């Protein structure tokens, strides 16, 4: 059950390793627009907070989930900021979120005082008083109920079908380490001059079995004159000397 | 049980020099960054200086930046204010303060001194 | 009233996660200075203070029971701004960085082990953590060093069995790192949690000292452990040992530093004066 | 320099009345502001830290509120030992600046 | 304004941990027991005697010093 568009969820994503390839081969994905990032590089970056918003909308309004748009979704239901760096994902769900005989549980707010700020959520049901006179909680002429239910019959055109939407918004604020991907890897040959990288340590040399003993908290060693001369393989946890 | 006793007040010719001393005994001291605050007679409280817990960074007010220096001796638990080139707008009551900050000094208790009357005549 | 104790050579921790053989390495970082005055709190009747941080904290404790059972770090120790909480159960430590509405006298409450006497609000925490030991691995000294750099913390810890002495014994033991948390929090005030058993407690005692930016000379032996260190601003012979990069100084004059008297004030004399170009005639004409 | 102004700088109210004192800044100080009380002839005693957190040893008549640029000190009732001068303090940018101070008096 | 290097004299760790400091051509009134003023600077931490022995730790200009007495 995705939540309706005027009252959208907001899952804050805490510490993990985030394999985005389970996004990539999951659904037909009517729209998949990554804005600040390019989606082929997501598995090698660190983000601080990944806010995942989630709702449903009609099909001709999926173009309104974008930074700086107009229309009755982006004005006052869900406003993306103009400083956007996330990724908007949207796929059809006419198989699931729409039933025969009207589905009156998806509602959108069509009348309001003015717009929203970015990422602003309202659950008000107070009767908007358009006319000059108060109508004190009784709707009718020049004051209407603000939340109108969607339709979502199955025999509607594509453009009136229930499209589910998840908006990811990555930000990198202050923390030196947070949720990050699971980068490359490669193999581990020995007794060959190779180009190596041991969890950040970039260098060149021949890898050989060592006879040094590191303290469980140490990753690599240096020799006199302050040059790296041994490392510990992050994956296999073995100490290897580096000859040049 | 806290004691902040201050000394060094008296008649000073204009353009003279003083060493205001604040003997602190009670709390632990040298874990708190301490302040010098002054009050002109008949006027509100002003601000003079701030020194950190190790004597590292010192900050002065924008009117007396350069004529005063603030120091601390953690062996005898004292604050010092060297006042040179005093004008007649510095006759005041100087308090040796430990303000309940919580952004810079990180203190939690408010310990004020007693105040010395520095008359520059 | 205060009560001090001389910490002789305490709070020397491993600066980085790098193996080094028999090597005298000269580092410059936040260390607790040698032969310093740490404060010997009791908090036992029940009076535990809210101390500043200013640059890390060296925290030693000698307790065979389980009373000193976590810490509280923060900037106002209230809502509206975030704060860190280290609580220490019988099986696992739970670090939590939320907007805690901290009470006035915070304590745990054991019979059942409750938490509602510490705080009263837990809105919007962005960090959780669970590790097993963190504490208790004749009497046994337990030493910790907390320091918060940039945005992430660092807790160093060492638990050593000692004989009966001044509870800060004459010896040497390096502190090995425990966790490294990416919190992103301004930390300037802290205090310690306790457990009260449901009112009545035993006899607590903890030693608090403050870290300062110092230059040390650490000596790593064959197995990569630190066995000795020299504080390069504790006198003249220690300055000589830090100049030579050794711990043995043979007989003779050894030039170490430079002596250069500073200034003081700053006179600024000029010439008397002369013509004064009268505004008397232009601002004051009849 | 963060200038502060206080209002009203002169005040006279009887017993049981309520007193509001507005502290206005020139920059933005979020919730870092201290409210001191100084009786004439003595060092100032703190009453409210970080603009809302009343201390220990002070009665519950005083209260502090406000944030951003405008802050408010409120005395719900005037006992005769409330007659003093009240001061502000900010904490974000060094130097810390006190207010000019308001004088409470009896009618 | 006076200035100059600072050197530390150690009888050699192996023997003791005492030390004396000579401030080169610094007057003993402008440095900040046994204080001795010599034409080579200010000598602190050693007492100056009128006897004579063989050079031990050369201090300069005719003077020496060594753990003794
Ligand atoms: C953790 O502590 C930090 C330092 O102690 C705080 O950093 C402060 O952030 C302010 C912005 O939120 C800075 O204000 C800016 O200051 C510069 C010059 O100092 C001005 O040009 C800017 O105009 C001003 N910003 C605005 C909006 O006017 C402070 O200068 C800065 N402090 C320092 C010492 O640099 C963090 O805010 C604090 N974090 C929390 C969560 O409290
Ligand atoms: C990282 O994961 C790998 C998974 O391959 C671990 O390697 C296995 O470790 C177990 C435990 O000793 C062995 O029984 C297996 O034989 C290992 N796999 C292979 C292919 O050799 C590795 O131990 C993990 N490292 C850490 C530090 O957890
Ligand atoms: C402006 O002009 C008037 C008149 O010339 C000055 O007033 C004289 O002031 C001096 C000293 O203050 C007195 O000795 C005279 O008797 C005053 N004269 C009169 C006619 O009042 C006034 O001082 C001038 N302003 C300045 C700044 O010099
Ligand atoms: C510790 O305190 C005592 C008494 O307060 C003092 O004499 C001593 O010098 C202090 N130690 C240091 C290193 O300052
Ligand atoms: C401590 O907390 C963990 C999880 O937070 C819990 O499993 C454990 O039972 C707690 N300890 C006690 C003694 O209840
Ligand atoms: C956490 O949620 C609270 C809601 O009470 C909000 O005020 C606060 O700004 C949030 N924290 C952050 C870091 O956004
Ligand atoms: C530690 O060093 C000693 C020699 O000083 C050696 O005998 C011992 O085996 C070493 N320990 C380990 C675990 O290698
Ligand atoms: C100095 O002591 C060392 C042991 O620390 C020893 O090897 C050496 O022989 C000693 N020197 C003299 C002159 O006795
Ligand atoms: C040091 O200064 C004093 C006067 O203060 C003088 O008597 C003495 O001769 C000076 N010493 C040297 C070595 O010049
Ligand atoms: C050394 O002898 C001189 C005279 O040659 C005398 O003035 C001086 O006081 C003597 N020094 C001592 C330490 O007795």
């Amino acid at each position: 059950r995705f939540a309706s568009v005027y009252a959208w969820n907001r899952k804050r994503i805490s510490n993990c390793v985030a394999d985005y390839s389970v996004l990539y081969n999951f659904a037909p994905f009517f729209a998949f627009k990554c804005y600040g990032v390019s989606p082929t590089k997501l598995n090698d970056l660190c983000f601080t907070n990944v806010y995942a918003d989630s709702f449903v909308i009609r099909g001709n309004e999926v173009s309104q989930i974008a930074p700086g748009q107009t229309g009755n979704i982006a004005d006052y239901n869900y406003k993306l900021p103009d400083d956007f760096t996330g990724c908007v994902i949207a796929w059809n769900s006419n198989k699931l979120d729409s039933k025969v005989g009207g589905n009156y549980n998806y509602r959108y707010r069509l009348f309001r005082k003015s717009n929203l700020k970015p990422f602003e959520r309202d659950i008000s049901t107070e009767i908007y008083q358009a006319g000059n006179k108060p109508c004190n909680g009784v709707a009718g002429v020049n004051c209407y109920f603000p939340l109108q239910s969607y339709g979502f019959r199955p025999t509607y055109g594509v453009g009136h079908q229930p499209y589910r939407v998840v908006v990811l918004s990555f930000e990198l604020l202050h923390a030196p380490a947070t949720v990050c991907g699971p980068k490359k890897s490669t193999n581990l040959v020995k007794n060959k001059c190779v180009n190596f990288n041991f969890n950040g340590l970039t260098g060149t040399g021949v890898l050989t079995e060592s006879n040094k003993k590191f303290l469980p908290f140490q990753q690599f060693g240096r020799d006199i004159a302050d040059t790296t001369d041994a490392v510990r393989d992050p994956q296999t946890l073995e100490i290897l000397d580096i000859t040049p | 049980e806290v004691q902040l006793v201050e000394s060094g007040g008296g008649v000073v010719q204009p353009g003279g020099s003083l060493r205001l001393s604040c003997a602190a005994s009670g709390f632990t001291f040298n874990s708190y960054g301490m302040h010098w605050v002054r009050q002109a007679p008949g006027k509100g409280l002003e601000w003079v200086a701030f020194i950190r817990y190790d004597g590292g960074n010192k900050y002065y007010a924008d009117s007396v930046k350069g004529r005063f220096t603030i120091s601390r001796d953690n062996s005898k638990n004292t604050l010092y204010l060297q006042m040179k080139s005093l004008r007649a707008e510095d006759t005041a009551v100087y308090y040796c303060a430990n303000l309940k900050d919580s952004r810079y000094s990180g203190s939690y208790y408010d310990y004020w001194g007693q105040g010395t009357l520095v008359t520059v005549s | 009233p205060p009560a001090y104790t001389n910490s002789f050579t305490r709070g020397v921790y491993y600066p980085d996660k790098v193996f080094r053989s028999s090597v005298l390495h000269s580092t410059q970082d936040l260390f607790l200075p040698f032969f310093s005055n740490v404060t010997w709190f009791h908090a036992i009747r029940f009076d535990n203070p809210v101390l500043p941080f200013n640059d890390g904290v060296y925290f030693a404790s000698t307790e065979k029971s389980n009373i000193i059972r976590g810490w509280i770090f923060g900037t106002t120790l209230d809502s509206k701004t975030q704060s860190l909480l280290i609580v220490n159960n019988a099986t696992n430590v739970v670090i939590k960085v939320c907007e805690f509405q901290f009470c006035n006298d915070p304590f745990l409450d054991v019979y059942m082990e409750s938490e509602f006497r510490v705080y009263s609000s837990a809105n919007n925490c962005t960090f959780e953590y669970v590790s097993q030991p963190f504490l208790m691995d004749f009497k046994n000294l337990r030493e910790f060093v907390f320091k918060n750099i940039d945005g992430y913390f660092k807790i160093y810890s060492k638990h050593t069995p000692i004989n009966l002495g001044r509870d800060l014994p004459q010896g040497f033991s390096a502190l090995e790192p425990l966790v490294d948390l990416p919190i992103g929090i301004n930390i300037t005030r802290f205090q310690t949690l306790l457990a009260l058993h449901r009112w009545t407690a035993g006899a607590a005692a903890y030693y608090v000292g403050y870290l300062q930016p110092r230059t040390f000379l650490l000596k790593y032996n064959e197995n990569g452990t630190i066995t000795d260190a020299v504080d390069c601003a504790l006198d003249p012979l220690s300055e000589t040992k830090c100049t030579l990069k050794s711990f043995t100084v043979e007989k003779g004059i050894y030039q170490t530093s430079n002596f250069r008297v500073q200034p003081t004030e700053s006179i600024v004399r000029f010439p008397n004066i002369t013509n004064l170009c009268p505004f008397d005639e232009v601002f004051n004409a009849t | 320099v963060i200038w502060m102004t206080q209002s009203p700088s002169s005040l006279s109210a009887s017993v049981g009345d309520r007193v509001t004192i507005t502290c206005q800044a020139s920059q933005d100080i979020r919730f870092y502001l201290n409210w001191y009380q100084q009786k004439p002839g003595k060092a100032p005693k703190l009453l409210i830290s970080d603009a809302s957190n009343m201390e220990t040893g002070v009665p519950s008549r005083f209260s502090g509120s406000g944030s951003g640029t405008d802050f408010t000190f409120t005395i719900s009732s005037l006992q005769p030992e409330d007659i003093a001068t009240y001061y502000c303090q900010q904490y974000d940018n060094l130097p810390f600046t006190f207010g000019p101070g308001t004088k409470v008096d009896f009618k | 304004c006076s200035f100059g290097g600072v050197s530390v004299i150690t009888p050699g760790t192996n023997t003791s941990n005492q030390v004396a400091v000579l401030y080169q051509g610094v007057n003993c009134t402008e440095v900040p027991s046994n204080v001795f003023q010599t034409r080579a600077g200010c000598l602190i931490g050693a007492e100056y005697v009128n006897n004579s022995y063989e050079c031990d730790i050369p201090i300069g200009a005719g003077i020496c010093a060594s753990y003794q007495t």
